[PDB]
RNA sequence: UGAAACUCAAAGGAAUUGACGGGGGCCCGCACAAGCGGUGGAGCAUGUGGUUUAAUUCGAAGCAACGCGAAGAACCUUACCAGGCCUUGACAUGCUAGGGAACCCGGGUGAAAGCCUGGGGUGCCCCGCGAGGGGAGCCCUAGCACAGGUGCUGCAUGGCCGUCGUCAGCUCGUGCCGUGAGGUGUUGGGUUAAGUCCCGCAACGAGCGCAACCCCCGCCGUUAGUUGCCAGCGGUUCGGCCGGGCACUCUAACGGGACUGCCCGCGAAAGCGGGAGGAAGGAGGGGACGACGUCUGGUCAGCAUGGCCCUUACGGCCUGGGCGACACACGUGCUACAAUGCCCACUACAAAGCGAUGCCACCCGGCAACGGGGAGCUAAUCGCAAAAAGGUGGGCCCAGUUCGGAUUGGGGUCUGCAACCCGACCCCAUGAAGCCGGAAUCGCUAGUAAUCGCGGAUCAGCCAUGCCGCGGUGAAUACG
């Protein structure tokens, strides 16, 4: 039960309390952020690759 | 005390408002 | 005999479905 | 609770199957998936059977059980105790 | 398991991104997907030239990608050509105007991200790993580089029980934020598994 | 004096590197000691063992599993169960044959999915006053190549993480010692937070670590002056509101500043004790950063991936159920047992963030949740927003209480297709246990512990008392 639920994400549904956010990338259903589109472990990817505009290893 | 939805104390915990605490 | 565990009594195999 | 504001809720797919019977004479025994659906009076008398996940539980509907969802007389777990 | 990325560490300092522009909240998403699908096609389609950063710089309903390649004559094609059949096969993706240069490579044996990848067919190529290390890092001091690391780890020579091999040569400090350190990664199918390949070179400090 | 049967692949010597000692010496860490708050008892929230179940999907396992993957399980999620359904398939590439489409609005059945359906009408280059027939985005019917699998193996793997441990350590090159494993350097005296640094030396250097460069905070400067500020005059419906101004406060970018630099005292030196200047002193406070390695540590269920396995089904769609079960046991928490408190009214003082089917000023209906109207803000401007502990005033009078707020009855609200299983909130009623917790056991050395409230991610809503942050008030103690 995955490619099938990547497709199933993207479908608009019979209702709209159906709709969940998948990551982008590899297709996570939890702890997946809006602002990216990115689930927090493929975020974490990305960020360290400099991929990701203006994101940066904060420390305070 | 907090528990206590019947007061200003328990509202301000659970972050409501009513008859008990009103805005 | 299926999908993972627990085991159905076959190797590798579970009860699920 | 639903507001009251908004529609008691049934199906509409469960209250025409009723409806239908109280005119040609009832009482099939109905069949149906709507644990949501509310006891409506007009259901009183006939006999509904609720799927449970598992099976459609016989569910006879009397004047008193009018407030509740189908649901609440067709439990889903089977316990029967530890021991 | 330790170790923090050497690029993603210094950001701000050392690194540039690999995307520069600015996006309000409700379409940084949008770009973000385009970027990842573009380098998709490249590093796909451009494996061959010997890929190294694809730089995805955006204004507003136009795009500039930068492509770092080795042999830059496979990207441009026989006249200008190869790069037209492509730039136009990234309209097909991007929608908007896809403005495409060709950088030249300074020296491809001080591009970590190239190094790994020569590596990584070597193994992939049956070669011995231990050997193939120790010339890729000779070949990066060589070019006058301050230091270079490069690590293999996956079933080396195919055993059965997998193992880490590396070697090292000049001076890395992960440690130091000046430091310059160009890291790359390279993964490497056989018939037996995967193996990753990491290459670390030390351009100097500043 | 002194055998044999039988049996084993070793039995042994010295020495090396480790690990280990209820061996030694020298050190360090909230390790104990010194203290302050708590856990273990109660009720409840959540995680787990166990049991139960059609299913209660699967993983994490002493420290380093147990509010952990889960930074949002009513449907969705969902990977599980029951049932009803599809079979080149929900999705990718490519090949055929037919319709000849494309796409957008229906209808019958059925819980839906699905099965059966009813319409209209497509370029594209074309021989076109012609009947027209080809070809082509892309759909559909059959038919292949193939897709699909959160099925197994973390003991075949990559990647990433935990952890010993921010501990002071791990090594290399050449030389020298040894038949050799190895040793030397890295040991030794002194010093440091530190293999930090000094002196000594068959060693002399070098690399990974420590420190340093990065970030937040503390003093000062430059640059700026609106949406922020208001020192001193002018108006002023008395609000920095208007004239005006950028001093100040702030905001946010670039610099300065602390170096054991100076004075004394010890000393071979490194440093160490003390003092002065100074916002800050001996690394100023806090963060980011994690050595060669260990644990066949974790993760095939984020992803990647070798091999094994399924093929009208271990794949795919649906409706419903379950993940929320409950004789029980454990963990992490929330709220308390009261007077240094509880309650009502009035009145002060933050910081960091979020916000154009969003934040919602303000007005009205409602005891209220909420509802209706309704300005402003793409936001240093408008809004969330009242911070709460505090301060002032009154009330309670030591009672299972005006302490505590579980449990149950009733009545509502909102989100959502829908709150039976299984949501939050509001109001009337109810008003349990609990009188400070057995053996045991946890945290913290200063703006810390304790106490107080506020925000955010996820998210329709929410079971958040969780988690990541934010500032208010602000101790006790350290002999050793
Ligand atoms: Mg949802
Ligand atoms: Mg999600
Ligand atoms: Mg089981
Ligand atoms: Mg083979
Ligand atoms: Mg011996
Ligand atoms: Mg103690
Ligand atoms: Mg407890
Ligand atoms: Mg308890
Ligand atoms: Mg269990
Ligand atoms: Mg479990
Ligand atoms: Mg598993
Ligand atoms: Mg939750
Ligand atoms: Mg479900
Ligand atoms: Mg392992
Ligand atoms: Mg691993
Ligand atoms: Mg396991
Ligand atoms: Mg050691
Ligand atoms: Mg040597
Ligand atoms: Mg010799
Ligand atoms: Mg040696
Ligand atoms: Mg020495
Ligand atoms: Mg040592
Ligand atoms: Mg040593
Ligand atoms: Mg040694
Ligand atoms: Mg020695
Ligand atoms: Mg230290
Ligand atoms: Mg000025
Ligand atoms: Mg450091
Ligand atoms: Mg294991
Ligand atoms: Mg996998
Ligand atoms: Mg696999
Ligand atoms: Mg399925
Ligand atoms: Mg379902
Ligand atoms: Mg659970
Ligand atoms: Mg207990
Ligand atoms: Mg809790
Ligand atoms: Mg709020
Ligand atoms: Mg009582
Ligand atoms: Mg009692
Ligand atoms: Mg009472
Ligand atoms: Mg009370
Ligand atoms: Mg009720
Ligand atoms: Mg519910
Ligand atoms: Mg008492
Ligand atoms: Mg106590
Ligand atoms: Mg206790
Ligand atoms: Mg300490
Ligand atoms: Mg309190
Ligand atoms: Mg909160
Ligand atoms: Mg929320
Ligand atoms: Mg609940
Ligand atoms: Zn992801």
């Amino acid at each position: 039960a995955r490619k099938a639920l990547i497709e199933k994400a993207k479908r608009t549904p019979k209702f709209k309390v159906r709709a969940y956010t998948r990551c982008v990338r590899c297709g996570r259903a939890r702890s997946v952020y809006r602002f990216f589109g990115l689930c927090r472990i493929c975020l974490r990817e990305l960020a360290h690759k400099g991929q990701l505009p203006g994101v940066r290893k904060a420390s305070w | 005390g907090k528990g206590d939805r019947r007061t200003r104390r328990g509202k301000i915990w659970r972050g409501t408002y009513g008859k008990y605490r009103p805005r | 005999s299926k999908k993972s565990k627990p085991g159905d009594g076959k190797f590798g195999r579970g009860v699920k479905r | 609770p639903r507001s009251l504001k908004k529609g008691v809720f049934v199906d509409d797919h469960l209250l025409e199957k009723v409806l239908e019977l109280n005119a040609k004479g009832e009482k099939r025994l109905i069949k149906t998936w709507s644990r949501r659906s509310t006891i409506v009076p007009e259901m009183v008398g006939h006999t509904i059977a609720v799927y449970n996940g598992k099976q459609h539980v016989p569910v006879y509907i009397t004047e008193n059980m009018v407030g509740h969802k189908l649901g609440e007389f067709a439990p889903t777990r089977t316990y029967r105790g530890h021991g | 398991g330790n170790k923090i990325h050497p690029i993603g560490f210094r950001l701000g300092i050392t690194r540039d991104w690999e995307s520069r522009w600015y996006a309000g909240k409700k379409q940084y998403r949008h770009l973000l997907l385009e970027d990842q699908r573009i380098r998709g096609l490249l590093e796909k389609e451009l494996y061959s030239a010997g890929l190294a950063r694809v730089d995805i710089e955006r204004a507003a309903d136009n795009v500039a990608v930068t492509v770092h390649v080795a042999k830059p004559g496979v990207v441009i094609g026989r006249g200008g050509e190869r790069i037209r059949v492509l730039r136009e096969e990234l309209a097909k993706l991007t929608g908007k105007n896809v403005a495409l240069n060709v950088q030249e490579v300074q020296n491809p044996n001080l591009s970590a991200p190239l190094v790994a990848q020569r590596v990584a067919e070597q193994i992939e190529r049956r070669f011995a790993v231990r050997r193939a290390i120790k010339q890729a890092v000779q070949r990066v001091m060589e070019s006058g580089a301050k230091g270079a690391k490069v690590i293999v780890s996956g079933r080396i020579g195919g055993a059965e029980q997998a193992r880490t091999e590396w070697a090292a040569q000049g001076r890395v400090p992960l440690h130091t934020l000046r430091a310059n350190i160009d890291y790359g990664f390279a993964l490497a199918r056989t018939t037996y598994g995967v193996l990753g390949v990491k290459a670390y070179i030390f351009l100097g400090e500043v």
